[PDB]
């Protein structure tokens, strides 16, 4: 993993070192030659993963994230780029090496091998992504959300780090393979009760589970471009690959301490699709349109069997690229008119058609059209839950219904209808945003060619 | 205080309920005691009647909540033949909270003060049932 | 979204949480700096600590 | 939190006064001499927790 | 006070301490103490007002008290044994009266009030010299006779201080009340692992004693007392506003910095001795220090404050005074987690 | 008013000064050159040479080398007559179960 | 591309059972010395958790002013 | 002139030279995993004529 | 204390003559090179507090924080290797001294074992 580890804390003094107008291009540049390095760990194996050293290890669940990492990295600097026109050079760069920090501690989160380290990334990557909210965000309520998300980020995780220390303590090691090798059943007592709470309430908060969600609202809305993109294509999937690795050691109990939290997904999964119809604002919507995929997940992590992994990886990295790709365009929007708005500015349709062709491929991918691998994920997922039981199919697809109502409903109100008379001042699609969207868009399609490089180990 | 806990927990869980509500109120008692006394010390009074008045409110309130959890706690046990279930204790820290809101008039503090005792008595339980310990003693 | 998500699952955690912490702030913070008060404090604490432990 | 200077040094500050049974102005015995002997004898280079016991 | 007489104020507070630390008899302990707070009067006192007088009545009537609890605590154990070296006290009583004295002296609560009322009565200087040093005798001597503490008594003044701490830096706007009340959790911290790991209570005091001293001396080079004073440090020097971001960030303990070392350590190794309670309350009750230290970030840094009309003339002038190792205590506050295993040196 | 403060400037139009302008930066020949690195890398580079890479991978996740296998135990066990799927996945005489 | 840029299954499969020996080796020395700590703290006899006593080199052996020392 | 470009885009090394001296930190991590080297049970074999090692 | 107080033990001595045994670290040391990088970290932050150009100014200055932070980093590497010898030391000792306590136990293999089988569906 150095050969990817070390360019990435090259592009930090090359970064600090370049000229004042060249920082842009180098870091572009040089983000998607270390994107393109990082295409080489989906060569995965059948048996076993790829142990590369005693500190770093891949397989077929982190390969697809790392690369979605190096590949948001160049999209988050060309958003950038855009909004930060008329910063100091000090600050652009401080700016760009936040970035920077932020994909080397993701890096080293998805390929950590021990349960510790992992936790100490994990939570390491809080204090970039904190600043660039808290920094870089245009409204007042960019302090509040700062708060909201740190706080209840420690508050999930830090009987996390005393599960952890406990189990190193209890068994010898906290290395994935020997907890992996030497895993025991967990007995049925209130001990075993309480170490199953600490771990997966981290990676609940972390996701978010329903209720413990209101810090995602707060903080994609208020965080800048980079920073929505990053928190909901990438920071969303810590949660999801933490649960996934660390239930080797929580059986049986898992499959009695699963009840409130699968309770809770299904019904906040309809709850949130249904606020979702009848949000005031754009970025909200895209917010809680996330928080109902990840409902999902969670789901297929809670009930645990070979065709709802498969589908829960397919759905995260789905989401990610698709999530990334309609906070583009809403800022794109917000760029324009200067507010979140929904009913301000509308036939887009009318004043830009190339965008609103990007708008509707980034909405027919947002709900579940074939063969995308947002269906197949959630396909997978739906197939799996209808083997748990009989009623999860009802959830499902009243879920799938009101998906397709709210994702429609945003197209219809931005792009159609007629322009509203005193917004003068929409001018052309930049080439920029356009290349933008279609960087977004290609790889979804691409992956839907190739579909088993992103369906995790248990393909 | 030690030698209070001793009686509370030597009274066994299902039996004795007039026993138990003797001691768990002896036991808010003297907790009111030494919160009074620390009040007073940090916030004094205006006058000798208002410190005793206070006083005595601290500790009434605190040997009602004790009377109420324990004599709750002990006839739910007695009542549904399970002792050593959590859930009894779980109603008897719920029903000291209620206690605690009416006495402070308040609603809101009512329901508060009910989740959280509940969630520390039902802890207490399976504590005493598990071999948790707060204060542990040195080792390795 | 109003009854659940603006209000409710606001005022469980989040909000009733930070307005237990602001009391307890006020309460500890809320002292007169009188030597007095605090030593009588310390008086009490130093009988405490001989009797109930042991 | 203990460096013993004094053991690293040679010197002697105030070991001379920790006990009774150390050298006493004009060979003056403690009251509990011989006691005190015994037991500092017992327990040299046992520690802490065997002396006790 | 002449440049003279204070350096030997100074170096005679140092030689009580070293001698607290090296002497093996228990009156060459107390004799230590007494030179300490004799010689550290004055320091307090250096500036003289109402403010420091009062800062120093209230100083010397705590550690006189302490004193003289720790000198009976001293004869009562030497009338039950017979023996002046420092080692497991043989009387219950006289452990508990030593434990009482040495948290009073170091602040731990219930003794903690005169923490943040004598840090604000005096300058920054002599805050930084207090809290450290006076920090550092006490607890050498607690490490001494660690086998016999009460753990409960000792734990319950260490959680008390916790939630104290956290609680009263949640109120307040000073930022010498602040440093104190992050004192007084930091002090917490330490005293708890201390009855299981003498060594992680070193390595606690060590990252405490950096980040204070950097956290200090930043204070002292922006000249800032106040939230709303160390508001305006952005529009003079933006390097300073930043730097002390990164070391509140550290001091609230969030990963990879430094100040999560001691706090990961001691998690660990109360958990080893089957404390599972104890260090989960510990570790929730930090999101506290971690919330004041964030709320002063977001004015300093995070966010640009109002600013007057004779900064200007500030920016046309030039910082002469250079602090001693502030660069070297600014990186070993934030960026030697992976150092960690040098705790073994430590040992 | 409560401050002197500056008045909230004009919006930057990136097509008054420059037609022809990509909106990656004010001057024309570093927009110029910032939208040819972006588009010949990202698109020809990482898109075209990535896929291709990744659809010519070699097998080592075993698909092929699974059905070959299956193929050759197929054909003997059902040239010999026996089941074609085993009924256990270990030897029971290797297993020892409890009295 | 399997020529170039990857190597054979071998290197892989031998790394890891490297890999895991050494993991397997440092956890069970972490169980061991958790044992070994438990029980030199609770019996002192060996090497570790010895706490200081009073040297018997201080003692005066000379005669004394009285004869039952 | 030429010295400006260089003195310029010497930048542009960097990230190649650290993709350089990652893989040279790999190849040296692996060289210290080398403890079952032709000896895991399935993958054991002879030694060719003129190779010292199976693999590196 | 763990370890304070092991017999033969000399105070105030930071690495004893028994530590000269024990392979020195290389030179090249990760964590090494890490004190290196702390003092380079160093010598800018002092460049800018002090408002001196940040990477160019005080090459002399720099070098001798990168040197002094090597130096004090080779000798607590070699103190730290120390204590881990001395730890592993005792505790093998310990271990050989006290059979009854820490028996060897007879290896049964997963054929004989019985574990519970906990379906998942
Ligand atoms: C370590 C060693 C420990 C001791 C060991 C033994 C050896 C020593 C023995 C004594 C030898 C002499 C030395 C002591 C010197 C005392 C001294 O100098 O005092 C000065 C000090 C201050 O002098 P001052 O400022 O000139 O006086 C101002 C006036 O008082 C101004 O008047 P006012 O109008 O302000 O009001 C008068 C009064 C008003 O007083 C009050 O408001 C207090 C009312 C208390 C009522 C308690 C009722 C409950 C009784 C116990 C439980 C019974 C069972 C049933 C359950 C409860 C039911 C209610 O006081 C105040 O308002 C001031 C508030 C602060 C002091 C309050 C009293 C002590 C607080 C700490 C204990 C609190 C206990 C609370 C109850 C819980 C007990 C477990 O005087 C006092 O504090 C009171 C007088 C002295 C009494 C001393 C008694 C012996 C103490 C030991
Ligand atoms: C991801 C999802 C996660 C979960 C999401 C959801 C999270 C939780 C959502 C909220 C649920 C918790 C609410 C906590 C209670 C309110 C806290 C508070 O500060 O209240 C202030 C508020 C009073 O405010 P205040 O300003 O201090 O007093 C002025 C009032 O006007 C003074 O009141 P008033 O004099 O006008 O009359 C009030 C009277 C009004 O009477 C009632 O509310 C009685 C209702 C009886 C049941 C009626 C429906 C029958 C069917 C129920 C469902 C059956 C199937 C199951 O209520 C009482 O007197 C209450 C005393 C106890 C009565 C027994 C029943 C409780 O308290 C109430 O109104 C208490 C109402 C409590 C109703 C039950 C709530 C749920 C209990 C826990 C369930 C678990
Ligand atoms: C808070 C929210 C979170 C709560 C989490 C849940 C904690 C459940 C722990 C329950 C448990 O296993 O208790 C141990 C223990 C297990 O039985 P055991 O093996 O016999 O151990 C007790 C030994 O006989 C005798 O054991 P020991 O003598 O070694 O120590 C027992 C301890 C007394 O034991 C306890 O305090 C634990 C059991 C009752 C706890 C009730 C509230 C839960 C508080 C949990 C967090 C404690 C933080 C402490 C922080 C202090 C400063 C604020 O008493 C002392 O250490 C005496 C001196 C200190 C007393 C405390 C003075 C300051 C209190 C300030 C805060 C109030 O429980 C009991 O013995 C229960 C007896 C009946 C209690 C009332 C019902
Ligand atoms: C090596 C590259 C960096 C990597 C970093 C990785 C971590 C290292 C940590 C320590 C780094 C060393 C210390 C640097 C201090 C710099 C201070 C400064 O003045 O910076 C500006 C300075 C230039 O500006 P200036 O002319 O001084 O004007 C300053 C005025 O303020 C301009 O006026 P203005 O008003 O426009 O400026 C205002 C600005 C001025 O403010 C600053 O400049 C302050 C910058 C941050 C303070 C230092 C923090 C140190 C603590 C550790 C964490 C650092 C992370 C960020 C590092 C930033 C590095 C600049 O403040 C703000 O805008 C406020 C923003 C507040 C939020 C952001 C600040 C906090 C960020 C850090 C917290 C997050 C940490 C996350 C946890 C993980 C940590 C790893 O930048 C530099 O000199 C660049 C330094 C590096 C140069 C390249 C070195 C390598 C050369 C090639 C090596 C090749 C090796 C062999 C390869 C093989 C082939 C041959
Ligand atoms: C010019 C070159 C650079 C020089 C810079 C010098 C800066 C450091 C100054 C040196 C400090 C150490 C002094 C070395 C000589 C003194 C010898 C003696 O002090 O060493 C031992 C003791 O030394 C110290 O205790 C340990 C020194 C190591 C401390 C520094 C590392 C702290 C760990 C931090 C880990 C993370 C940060 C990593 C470093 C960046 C003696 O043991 P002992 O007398 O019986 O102790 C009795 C008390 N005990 C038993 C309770 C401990
Ligand atoms: C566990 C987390 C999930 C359970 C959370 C409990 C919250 C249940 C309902 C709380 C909502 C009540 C509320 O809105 O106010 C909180 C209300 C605030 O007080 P008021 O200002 O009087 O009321 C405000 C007007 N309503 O309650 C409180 O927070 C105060 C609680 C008093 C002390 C709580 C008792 C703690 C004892 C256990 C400690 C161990
Ligand atoms: C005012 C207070 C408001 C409180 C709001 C609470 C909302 C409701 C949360 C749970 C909703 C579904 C409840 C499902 C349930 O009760 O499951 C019980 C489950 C199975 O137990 P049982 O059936 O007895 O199995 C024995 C074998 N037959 O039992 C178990 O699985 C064991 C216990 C598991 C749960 C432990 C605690 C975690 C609770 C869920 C997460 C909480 C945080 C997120 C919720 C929102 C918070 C705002
Ligand atoms: C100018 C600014 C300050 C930077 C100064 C750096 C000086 C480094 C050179 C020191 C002197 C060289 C020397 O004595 O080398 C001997 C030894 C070589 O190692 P050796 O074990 O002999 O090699 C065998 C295996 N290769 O050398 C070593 O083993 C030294 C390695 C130890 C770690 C040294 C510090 C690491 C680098 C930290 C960052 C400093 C460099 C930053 C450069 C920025 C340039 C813009």
């Amino acid at each position: 993993m150095l050969k990817i580890i070390i360019p990435t804390t090259m592009l930090l003094p090359m970064t600090w070192m370049s000229k004042h107008n060249m920082i842009w291009i180098n870091a572009t540049v040089h983000s998607l030659l270390i994107s393109l390095i990082s295409l080489s760990l989906l060569n995965q194996l059948g048996e076993n993963s790829l142990n590369f050293s005693l500190t770093f290890f891949s397989d077929s669940l982190s390969a697809p994230l790392l690369v979605l990492t190096t590949w948001l990295l160049p999209l988050m600097l060309m958003a950038s780029q855009s909004h930060l026109s008329k910063e100091t050079t000090t600050r652009k760069k401080l700016y760009i090496t936040m970035l920077i920090l932020l994909q080397l501690f993701l890096i080293m989160t998805f390929t950590a091998t021990e349960l510790i380290l992992f936790y100490i990334l994990f939570e390491a990557t809080l204090v970039p992504t904190l600043i660039i909210i808290t920094r870089w965000g245009n409204q007042t309520e960019r302090l509040n959300a700062g708060l909201y998300f740190l706080f209840y980020t420690l508050a999930g995780s830090l009987p996390l780090l005393v599960a952890l220390v406990y189990i190193q303590n209890t068994t010898g090691s906290l290395n994935f393979l020997i907890i992996h090798y030497w895993s025991h059943p967990l007995s049925n007592s209130w001990s075993n009760i309480f170490m199953w709470l600490a771990c997966i309430m981290a990676f609940m908060v972390k996701m978010p589970l329903y209720g413990l969600h209101l810090w995602l609202p707060k903080a994609h809305v208020e965080a800048p471009i980079a920073g929505s993109m990053v928190l909901a294509a990438v920071l969303l999937k810590l949660g999801g690959y933490g649960m996934m690795r660390i239930t080797t050691i929580l059986n049986p109990l898992t499959n009695y301490m699963a009840y409130p939290f699968l309770m809770l997904s299904m019904w906040g999964m309809i709850m949130t699709s249904s606020i979702c119809l009848r949000q005031t604002d754009l970025k909200s919507l895209i917010a809680y349109s996330s928080v109902s995929h990840m409902a999902l997940v969670i789901v297929a992590i809670m009930i645990q069997t070979p065709w709802s992994f498969m589908g829960a990886t397919a759905l995260m990295i789905a989401h990610g690229l698709t999530s990334s790709m309609l906070f583009c365009l809403a800022n794109t929007n917000y760029e324009r008119v200067h507010s979140r708005t929904m009913i301000l500015a509308r036939g887009l349709q009318t004043l830009l058609p190339l965008m609103a062709t990007w708008w509707l491929v980034a909405s027919l991918t947002n709900l579940a059209l074939p063969p995308s691998i947002n269906l197949i994920g959630e396909l997978f997922i739906i197939t799996a839950s209808f083997s748990w039981s009989n009623i999860t199919i009802i959830l499902m697809g009243m879920n799938m219904m009101i998906t397709a109502l709210y994702s429609l409903y945003m197209l219809i109100t931005t792009q159609r209808g007629k322009y509203t008379h005193h917004i003068n001042n929409i001018k052309p699609s930049f080439t920029r945003e356009n290349a933008l969207m279609a960087l977004h868009i290609l790889p979804l399609l691409l992956l839907t060619l190739n579909p088993k490089m992103i369906l995790g180990p248990l393909y | 205080a030690k030698t209070l806990l001793h009686k509370y927990s030597d009274i066994p869980e299902g039996t004795e309920c007039h026993r138990k509500a003797y001691a768990s109120t002896s036991i808010g008692g003297a907790t009111g005691l030494i919160v009074s006394a620390y009040s007073i010390a940090l916030k004094p009074p205006a006058s000798f009647l208002e410190g005793v008045a206070r006083t005595g409110r601290y500790t009434f309130t605190s040997a009602a909540i004790g009377a109420i959890f324990g004599l709750t706690s002990c006839i739910s046990a007695q009542v549904r033949e399970k002792p050593d279930d959590p859930l009894n204790y779980f109603i008897g820290g719920c029903a000291g909270g209620l206690t605690l809101g009416a006495r402070t008039r308040s609603y809101g503090i009512g329901a508060a003060a009910c989740a959280y005792m509940g969630l520390t008595a039902a802890l207490v339980k399976m504590g005493q049932l598990e071999g948790w310990q707060v204060f542990a003693e040195p080792k390795v | 979204s109003s009854l659940l998500d603006l209000i409710w699952l606001e005022t469980i955690l989040p909000k009733t949480t930070s307005f237990i912490q602001m009391k307890m702030s006020i309460m500890v913070s809320n002292q007169k700096g009188l030597i007095k008060l605090y030593f009588l404090s310390f008086l009490i604490t130093i009988m405490i600590s001989m009797t109930l432990f042991n | 939190p203990f460096f013993d200077v004094q053991k690293r040094l040679g010197l002697d500050l105030d070991r001379w006064m920790t006990i009774q049974s150390a050298e006493q102005p004009h060979k003056i015995p403690g009251r509990c001499h011989a006691f005190e002997k015994e037991w500092i004898e017992c327990a040299h280079g046992i520690g802490g927790i065997r002396a006790e016991k | 006070m002449n440049p003279i007489i204070y350096t030997t104020l100074i170096m005679t507070v140092m030689s009580g301490t070293m001698l607290v630390m090296i002497s093996s008899h228990w009156l060459l302990i107390w004799i230590g103490f007494e030179m300490n707070l004799l010689a550290m009067i004055p320091v307090l006192m250096k500036n003289f007002n109402p403010r420091a007088t009062e800062a120093a009545t209230k100083y010397f009537l705590t550690q006189a008290t302490a004193s003289m609890m720790l000198m009976m605590a001293i004869i009562i154990n030497l009338l039950y044994s017979g023996q002046w070296t420092i080692t497991k006290m043989f009387n219950p009583v006289a452990m508990t009266m030593m434990t009482m004295a040495l948290a009073m002296k170091l602040g731990l609560s219930p003794f903690h009030f005169w923490v943040p009322e004598v840090t604000q009565g005096i300058s920054l200087q002599a805050g930084l010299l207090l809290l450290t040093w006076q920090k550092l005798a006490p607890l050498s001597v607690l490490c001494q006779i660690s086998q016999s503490i009460n753990p409960n008594l000792m734990l319950t003044m260490a959680m008390l201080s916790i939630l104290i701490g956290g609680w009263g830096g949640l109120n307040q706007t000073q930022l010498r009340k602040i440093m104190a009340y992050s004192s007084i959790a930091h002090m917490g911290w330490m005293t708890a692992v201390l009855p299981y790991n003498t060594t992680m209570t070193i390595l606690n005091l060590l990252i405490y004693i950096t980040m204070t001293l950097a956290m200090f001396m930043l204070l002292i080079h922006s000249s800032a007392t106040t939230t709303l004073s160390l508001s305006h440090t952005w529009n003079k020097m933006p390097v300073i506003t930043s730097l002390m971001m990164v070391t509140l960030l550290s001091m609230g303990g969030l990963p990879p910095l430094s100040g999560f070392m001691p706090k990961w350590m001691i998690i660990q190794e109360m958990t080893k001795n089957e404390s599972i309670i104890m260090p989960t309350l510990m570790a929730m009750t930090a999101l506290l220090n971690l919330y004041f230290y964030m709320r002063l970030a977001y004015s300093s840094s995070l966010t640009m404050f109002p600013s007057t009309n004779n900064m200007k003339m500030k920016w046309q002038f030039e910082h002469t005074k250079q602090m001693k190792l502030l660069p070297t205590m600014i990186v070993l506050s934030t960026l030697v987690l992976p150092m960690t295993p040098a705790l073994s040196s430590l040992n | 008013i409560r401050l002197q403060e500056d008045p909230d400037p004009e919006d930057e139009n990136l097509y008054e000064k420059n037609p022809d302008s990509h909106g990656y930066d004010k001057d024309p020949i570093v927009d110029l050159w910032n939208m040819r690195v972006v588009f010949f890398f990202g698109f020809s580079i990482v898109l075209v040479l990535g896929s291709t890479f990744v659809a010519y991978l070699p097998d080592y996740r075993m698909q092929e080398w699974a059905r070959r296998e299956a193929e050759r135990l197929v054909k003997y066990r059902e040239a010999n007559g026996l089941p074609l799927m085993e009924s256990n996945c270990f030897d029971p005489n290797k297993i020892q179960l409890p009295e | 591309i399997a020529r170039t840029f990857y190597d054979g299954p071998e290197k892989n499969y031998e790394k890891t059972m490297a890999i895991l020996q050494i993991e397997a080796e440092k956890a069970e020395l972490r169980l061991k010395e958790l044992e070994v700590r438990r029980l030199m703290r609770a019996r002192g006899d060996g090497p570790w958790y010895q706490y200081p006593t009073i040297d018997k080199a201080l003692i005066d052996h000379s005669p004394k002013t009285t004869p039952d020392n | 002139n030429v010295l400006q470009i260089v003195r310029d885009h010497w930048v542009h090394i960097l990230v190649p030279v650290g993709f350089v001296f990652g893989c040279y930190l790999d190849r040296r991590s692996d060289e210290k995993l080398t403890a079952f080297r032709n000896k895991s049970l399935l993958f054991k074999r002879e030694l060719r004529p003129n190779e010292e090692v199976t693999w590196k | 204390t763990m370890m304070s107080g092991r017999p033969g033990r000399v105070p105030l001595q930071f690495l004893p003559n028994e530590a000269r045994s024990l392979p020195p670290p290389k030179l090249t040391d990760p964590r090494l090179v890490y004190m290196g990088f702390l003092g380079y970290c160093s010598g800018l932050i002092d460049n800018a507090i002090r408002r001196r150009p940040v990477v160019s100014a005080g090459l002399h200055r720099q070098l001798l924080y990168v040197t002094s932070f090597v130096f004090f980093g080779y000798y607590l590497l070699k103190r730290q290797d120390y204590m881990y010898a001395l730890r592993d030391h005792d505790m093998f000792a310990y271990v050989k001294s006290h059979p009854e306590d820490f028996p060897e136990k007879d290896k049964k293999t997963y054929g004989e074992i019985l574990e519970e089988f906990h379906p998942v569906r």
